[PDB]
């Protein structure tokens, strides 16, 4: 299945998706330190089965199921600083986006 | 004993910027020793207030370009860092400054309040040429010491705040430069006395006396060490405003237990052989004892007050 | 092969720490070995440290 | 569900063996309760921040 | 005691662990009497029996129950009281007048 | 302690 | 003011005059600062006999 950039991205509290816009881009002008979240980028996880003690704990406390695996892109450690600019590729034919 | 108090005699200024101060008389021998433990207080330990936060219209991020000024906005974070103020009551203040017009920015253009006291009124900051664009900033001033470089303070206060608070770095020293040398103080009985030259060259917002003063203050306090030496809410409450599992406040009471310092004592072996509890109601008060640290039995101090509660 | 690509320019300010190479200008190499408050440091008859 | 076993039997697998189709797994639903209701779940809700 | 604040202090009780599977004599050992006066003395107090309200409490969890879990129908029953789905609708569908199922996706 | 000390009143109050 | 105040810590007295004194910790760039107050001060000004 084809990915895509968004920010609603599994196992992610409040903090992380604290300053991004609604397209998963920093904002021009954030404050950064290794170990957030620059891209939200998501994929299509396929449908792999597990070893069957998760299999009842999901029946336990009903775990919702994802086909959305994360792949983002995060912060190398060490780094910290700030974001000055950005920039957005796109092909021509598809639909251009909003911070397109 | 030979001993003899030094006193403070002179002060006399050469600039508002450079002082001089002489101290007599010292002891023999002792001129060094308090001359060269005075440099190293003045030099890193006194409070002054530096500018510690700017923030400021149509900036994003700090590398920007703005239109309309000369210089690029870490020359003018450089510049402005420069910059002295004398606060006298207010632990921290904040300015304002908006200028337009053709023409080099000074630093007396802003609207100091009555308490609020500039030092030097040609240190340029910006030099704006077109008369279109105007500067809009707003400079946060605090009172501190030390070398704190503006970053660990975001390492540990993780306040969240929006864009365009721009930090810069904090340099807390109101001293630069000081010497001393050593002189010989006649008293016509005592020839071995010897007084001191102290020099001090800074910015303003310095009392020559109280940087001596208060470095006083500071070998006053670190010479005692050798000198001097060598209720719990719900406790109060009946069992009905416990807010605990669901079946247990209305039948607590049921067996003579209307208070939690009533309920501290209580046996488990014989509460719940009398038919008014659960099984489920001695886990959670066992969770009143647990999470306050008390054991089975244990008599306590003065429970009952005024008040007796029960219906 | 690629549907979108966003690319982010980040930018870093970085201070000197103890351990970052140093030279003159004849060779002689350097490895700045201890930061020092102003107290201790050398200074001379006019009151200027080194 | 295959705890330390290797077959994984069905609801008709054992319901031929035991004396039962339509109480096999309702009496989980205690099973649940009381786990589910936080006295025991402390060893299980820590998984489920996966 | 008086026997009205007996059955109001019991009264709730049963009402505060609807999630358990209960039983009467867990009822009537709160009581400290006998199980037969326990239910003619929450009869003579509430006017409003107590082996009903029992089955009541667990069918008014059931408008919340069958209004929050997505869990099939068929594991919902015991947690009532029943040992079967069918008992379980058999008692609905008198009361509430719907099929259960009709009860949870009809919003 | 006290030969410091005694030395240092005058500049205190 | 942001100052600190420390303790005595230890002191190791193993004869009637030999003995170590340990104290810490202090603002910085004090411990030379009290050593060369207690260096001079005490060696060079002391009341006694001879």
């Amino acid at each position: 299945g084809p990915e895509e950039i968004t920010a609603d991205i599994p196992n992610v509290g409040e903090a992380a998706l604290s300053k991004l816009d609604e397209s998963g881009i920093v904002y021009i002008g954030a404050e950064v330190t290794g170990g957030d979240i620059l891209v939200g980028k998501v994929t299509p996880k396929g449908e792999t089965q597990l070893t069957p003690e998760e299999k009842l704990l999901r029946a336990i406390f009903g775990e919702k199921a994802s086909d959305v695996k994360d792949s983002s892109l995060r912060v190398p450690n060490g780094v910290s600083g700030t974001v000055i600019d950005v920039q957005v590729f796109t092909r021509d034919g598809v639909e251009k986006d909003k911070r397109a | 004993t030979e001993f003899l108090k030094p006193r403070l005699v002179d002060i006399e200024q050469v600039s508002s910027t450079h002082a001089k101060v002489t101290l007599e008389p010292l002891e023999r021998g002792f001129g060094h020793t308090l001359g060269n433990a005075l440099r190293r207080i003045l030099l890193s330990s006194m409070p002054g207030c530096a500018v510690t936060e700017v923030e400021i219209d149509g900036v994003l991020h700090e590398y920007s370009t703005k239109e309309g000024v000369q210089e690029d906005i870490l020359e003018i974070l450089l510049n402005l860092k420069g910059l002295a103020v004398r606060v006298q009551g207010k632990d921290e203040v904040i300015l304002t400054l908006n200028k337009s017009g053709i023409g080099p920015v000074t630093a007396a253009d802003i609207t100091h309040d009555g308490d609020v006291e500039i030092v030097k009124p040609q240190h340029v900051i910006c030099h704006l040429t077109d008369e279109n664009a105007s500067i809009s900033m707003r400079i946060k001033v605090q009172r501190g010491r030390g070398y704190v470089p503006a970053s660990t303070r975001i390492h540990s206060e993780e306040d969240e705040r929006p864009i365009g608070r721009l930090l810069v770095d904090a340099c807390y020293s109101p001293v630069e430069r000081i010497a001393y040398n050593v002189e010989a103080a006649r008293v016509e009985q005592r020839t071995d006395l010897d007084k001191l030259v102290i020099e001090m060259e800074t910015n303003g917002t310095i009392d020559p006396e109280e940087a001596i003063r208060r470095a006083a203050t500071i070998l006053a306090e670190q010479l005692e060490a050798f000198v001097d030496l060598r209720f719990d809410p719900i406790l109060l409450r009946p069992v009905d405003d416990l807010e605990l599992t669901v079946r247990s406040a209305n039948c607590l009471k049921a067996e003579a237990i209307h208070y939690i310092g009533d309920l501290v004592q209580r046996t488990e072996v014989e509460l719940l052989k009398t038919p008014n509890l659960g099984k489920k109601s001695l886990t959670e008060i066992k969770d009143v004892l647990a999470s306050r640290g008390l054991s089975l039995g244990m008599r306590l101090e003065n429970w009952p007050p005024a008040s007796i509660a029960d219906e | 092969g690629v549907l979108k690509i966003v690319k982010v320019y980040l930018a870093v300010k970085r201070r000197i720490q103890p351990g970052d190479k140093m030279a003159g200008r004849h060779g002689n190499k350097g490895v700045i070995s201890k930061i020092n408050p102003i107290e201790d440091m050398p200074y001379d008859e006019n009151g200027t440290p080194v | 569900f295959g705890i330390d076993m290797n077959t994984d039997y069905t609801l008709e697998e054992v319901g031929k063996q035991f004396d039962t189709r339509e109480r096999i797994r309702q009496i989980e639903a205690k099973a649940l309760r009381k786990l589910r209701h936080p006295s025991r779940s402390e060893v299980l809700r820590s998984f489920l921040d996966d | 005691m008086s026997h009205q604040k007996i059955i109001q202090d019991l009264i709730a009780w049963i009402d505060e662990h609807i999630d358990q599977p209960l039983n009467i004599d867990v009822v009537a050992k709160k009581s400290g009497y006998s199980k037969w006066y326990l239910q003619r003395m929450f009869r003579t107090v509430t006017h409003q029996t107590l082996g009903d309200y029992i089955r009541q409490r667990r069918l008014l969890l059931a408008a919340v129950e069958l209004r929050t879990t997505e869990r099939p129908i068929f594991d919902i029953a015991m947690d009532l009281g029943y040992v079967s789905q069918q008992t379980f609708s058999r008692v609905f569908r008198r009361q509430f007048d719907r099929t259960p199922s009709d009860y949870r996706h009809r919003l």
